[PDB]
């Protein structure tokens, strides 16, 4: 770190030894699984002797 | 006595943006609901001085 070698954008501080290239890639993955199920049930017996 | 003062500025800069997005909504009568978003955004700058 003699020379203090900084980078394009001025952020880090490199070593003299290494050479940084601007390969900026984004990758977003967003997954959203809904599995929603649903019963009702209704039974009513009636029965009348007279 | 001659002086002579040459002076030569040189600047570009290029932006590019760009913005996906992507919804989905798939609502029934209260039975099956699946709702579902992509965002993509990217954003690159070069700038070139001289």
């Amino acid at each position: 770190y003699t020379n203090c070698k900084t980078t394009e954008d001025g952020q880090y501080i490199i070593p003299d030894e290494v050479y940084t290239i601007p390969q900026k890639e984004s990758n977003l993955e967003m997954n959203s699984e809904v599995l929603e199920s649903w019963m009702n049930y209704q039974s009513t017996t009636s029965l009348s002797i007279n | 006595q001659e002086d002579h003062v040459r002076s030569s500025f040189l600047l570009d800069n290029q932006n590019s943006q760009n913005t996906v997005t992507a919804s989905a909504g798939i609502a029934f009568l209260n039975i099956v609901n699946f709702k579902v978003e992509t965002d993509y955004i990217s954003q690159t700058s070069l700038t070139k001085d001289y």
